[PDB]
């Protein structure tokens, strides 16, 4: 029962310090090399750097970007691993792993001290790193016009931290459903949309209500869309 | 020995069931003994290892998952796609230099499909908050590749701009994307026609959406 567990995440100051640990079980942990992998949002995976074993040195090697900044160490006898990320910059803000890693797998000949082996991965533990603080919301609708089909949607714009959960008429309302990812704005806030299509014909029938829930501040907020009024 | 830099082309392959994935994998180097990896990425997931020294794969990988290659060009294959193998791969070195590699997205095929487009103006709570918010809408499209164009008063806007895409619809493998232009009121109630013009593959030409300031 190989696994890993993530620990030490959260929201960070520019500037500031965090220790990341991962918890190992179920494999030698101690005869294993071990990586730390990060990955920015909706971006592409990236290595922060790897520790060998005892038995090899137990020599880091770190990226170029967080070379002056993060160390890696590990404890062996509580099975532990760990991520000291120092001077952090907005760009360090990523989820981040502790794996094995393909080193581990391929110098183990394939399978296993015990029976066997396999690549292990955490679930992953978010960093953010912004001075920003904590704010809700404001919920604006984007309202239609038509012909057949019409979108009616809306933005919810200028809010801090992640994330943020938009349903539609008290979750009643999910066909044609376009919730867009989050858009981090220069000004250090997130900006979401949620689209719905429907046929123009109801328009005067059914009533649309989309539901934001912003939980870090506590915020919850009902906004009625419907086509502007041309008075 | 110095630091490689990993190049994995192409950016996109477009792919249906049952079909033969290639992807290639490129370097700057030889990469050391062939020590060049292939994962798998679903998104809200961990990587999953596929392929370790080139052209040997892991413990419980399915047969259709293949890879070979050496010295300064590698390639993973899929033989026949099952409905899960739809993901992102990567490919890491690790002889000298191990970085990742950029990517690769392997997405359902479908007829192209021509977005619709909509316009909407900043509400009017919007404006008395002091900033204009602008949002094109782009529905149920494939391909992928998009243009967004905005044009206020003819004047070609430029980096005031923001795109959000979805992933693909599960049920008609299409997209969707929402374009946001923000502007200040001041800015916002100097001008008249705001429009988002629109090129995609499935237009004869493109397609602009526009409306006038307070109409």
């Amino acid at each position: 029962e190989v696994q890993l567990v993530e620990s030490g995440g959260g929201l960070v100051k520019p500037g500031g310090s965090l220790r990341l640990s991962c918890a190992a079980s179920g494999f030698t942990f101690s005869n294993a090399w071990m990586s730390w992998v990060r990955q920015a949002p909706g971006k592409g995976l990236e290595w922060v750097g790897r520790i060998k074993s005892k038995t090899d040195g137990g020599t880091t090697d770190y990226a170029a970007p967080v070379k002056g900044r993060f160390t890696i160490s590990r404890d062996d006898s509580k099975n532990t691993l760990y991520l000291q990320m120092n001077s952090l910059k907005t760009e360090d803000t990523a989820v981040y792993y502790c794996t094995t890693g393909v080193e581990t797998y391929d110098f183990w000949s394939g399978y296993d001290y015990d029976y066997y082996f396999r690549d292990v991965w955490g679930k992953g533990t978010t960093v953010t790193v912004s001075s920003a603080s904590t704010k809700g919301p404001s919920v604006f609708p984007l309202a239609p016009s038509s012909g057949g089909t019409a979108a009616l949607g809306c933005l919810v714009k200028d809010y801090f931290p992640e994330p943020v959960t938009v349903s539609w008429n008290s979750g009643a309302l999910t066909s044609g459903v376009h919730t867009f990812p989050a858009v981090l704005q220069s000004s250090g806030l997130y900006s979401l949309s949620s689209v719905v299509t429907v046929p123009s014909s109801s328009l005067g029938t059914q009533t649309y209500i989309c539901n934001v829930n912003h939980k870090p501040s506590n915020t919850k907020v009902d906004k009625r869309v419907e086509p502007k009024s041309c008075d | 020995v110095h630091e490689i830099v990993l190049t994995q082309s192409p950016g996109t392959l477009s792919l249906s069931p049952g079909e033969r994935a290639t992807l290639s994998c490129r370097a700057s180097q030889s990469v050391s003994s062939s020590y060049l990896a292939w994962y798998q990425q679903k998104p809200g997931q961990a990587p999953r290892l596929l392929i370790y020294g080139a052209s040997s794969r892991a413990t419980g990988i399915p047969d259709r998952f293949s890879g070979s290659g050496s010295g300064t060009d590698f390639t993973l294959t899929i033989s026949r796609l099952e409905p899960e193998d739809f993901a992102v791969y990567y490919c890491q070195q690790y002889g000298s230099s191990f970085t990742f590699g950029p990517g690769t997205k392997v997405d359902i095929k479908r007829t192209v499909a021509a977005p619709s487009v909509f316009i909407f103006p900043p509400s009017d709570e919007q404006l008395k908050s002091g900033t204009a918010s602008v949002v094109c809408l782009l529905n149920n499209f494939y391909p992928r590749e998009a243009k967004v164009q905005w044009k206020v008063d003819n004047a070609l806007q430029s980096g005031n701009s923001q795109e959000s895409v979805t992933e693909q619809d599960s049920k008609d493998s299409t997209y969707s994307l929402s374009s946001t232009l923000t502007l200040s009121k001041a800015d916002y109630e100097k001008h008249k026609v705001y429009a988002c013009e629109v090129t995609h593959q499935g237009l004869s030409s493109p397609v602009t959406k526009s409306f006038n300031r307070g109409e």
